[PDB]
């Protein structure tokens, strides 16, 4: 839990430099998903499809 | 409306509970840590006692170190976000 | 909780005197050579450690009152008959 | 996995806790089709793709920084799940030049 706090501060630096565009709460969900095991291709594919979908729904 | 800064304590509290939760999922323990009510005026009386060396309901005296032990969780800690959990130990 | 403190300060005041309290009961060991006070159990452990540290001063009190009431129980012209009657002046 | 995938569906849309049903069932179907990847593990190879990409978008400084951050990352705690994490950030990498057209006018079609 001490551990859990430190990792996220360094991780948030990469993601914001690299342009990813995930807030804190969501960035925690993916780390859970990857630890419980997921194909990497699926995870990127959903995130991209949900994002494209969300912007149209709103507008 | 107000943002958190203006919005008093409650808004900050709701935020702290939401933020901690976010971290709390990856860590697995018997039962997750939760808040157990004390008020801010009830904390200043449990600390009035620990200066003379008497236990309250946040302090458990340990004979093995001859020292006192506060709650380590997300136990209410005032309205501060687990800051009194380290400050009260000093 | 504050009402249970106002129970304590008065019960405490009575056992200095060697009079059996209301919620601090006295078990006589041999007729009160040393008084084993039984103070009421916790509900709040805060007031519990404060009354626990007060009843030993009354344990030290029971030893001199057992002895100075025993020099009257053994009346003789001796140096103890004046010694303990002067401690009654202190008590 | 269900409580986690779901919470992702609520947050991404920023709204809806059963109004995201369509998106959930959809995510579940997608995950339920079996992808196979091009390269599985090796820390060095994924790290390298991210370095080359850095140079390519003209964010050379940042690319320099990312290497410090990568080493740092191991020391705050060792990951077994890194390739997949580092990939996800890769696929979401963007260029600092240009916009992707309108996607707020695209809804009307």
């Amino acid at each position: 839990m001490s551990a859990v706090r430190e990792t996220m501060d360094v991780l948030l630096e990469i993601s914001r430099l690299l342009n990813t565009g995930l807030d804190m709460e969501t960035l925690s969900i993916c780390v859970r998903l990857c630890e419980q095991g997921i194909n990497p291709e699926a995870l990127s594919s959903v995130i991209k499809e949900l994002r494209r979908a969300s912007d149209t729904l709103k507008a | 409306e107000p943002y958190v800064t203006e919005a008093g304590r409650e808004a900050f509290d709701k935020l702290y509970k939401l933020h901690e939760g976010g971290l709390q999922i990856l860590s697995a323990t018997t039962l997750q840590p939760q808040l157990v009510l004390l008020e801010e005026t009830d904390l200043v009386k449990a600390v009035l006692n620990v200066l003379i060396g008497v236990v309250s309901s946040t302090f458990s005296y340990n004979q093995a170190l001859q020292s006192f032990a506060v709650k380590q969780g997300v136990y209410i800690s005032g309205t501060s976000p687990d800051n009194v959990s380290s400050l009260l130990t000093q | 909780l504050p009402s249970q403190e106002t129970c304590l300060v008065e019960d405490l005041l009575y056992i200095l005197i060697g009079v059996d309290g209301r919620y601090i009961s006295v078990q006589p060991l041999v007729g009160r050579q040393s008084r084993s006070f039984s103070v009421e159990q916790n509900l709040d452990s805060s007031v519990k450690e404060l009354v626990n540290r007060i009843l030993p001063v009354a344990t030290n009190y029971s030893t001199v009152t057992r002895f100075v009431e025993e020099n009257s129980s053994f009346e003789y012209g001796q140096v103890n008959h004046a010694l303990g009657a002067a401690m009654r002046t202190l008590g | 996995p269900n409580v986690l995938l779901q919470n992702l569906c609520c947050r991404i849309l920023g709204k809806g806790e059963a109004d995201v049903a369509q998106q959930f069932q959809y995510a579940v179907r997608v995950i339920g089709s079996n992808f196979a990847p091009t390269v599985e593990r090796d820390e060095f190879l994924v790290t390298e793709k991210i370095k080359k990409e850095f140079v390519r978008q003209r964010r050379e400084a940042d690319g320099a920084l990312f290497s410090e951050l990568h080493r740092k990352l191991q020391s705050q705690g060792v990951l077994k799940n890194r390739w997949s994490i580092l990939y996800l950030l890769l696929s979401l990498s963007e260029d600092p030049r240009k916009q992707p057209n309108k996607t707020s006018s695209f809804a009307a079609l």
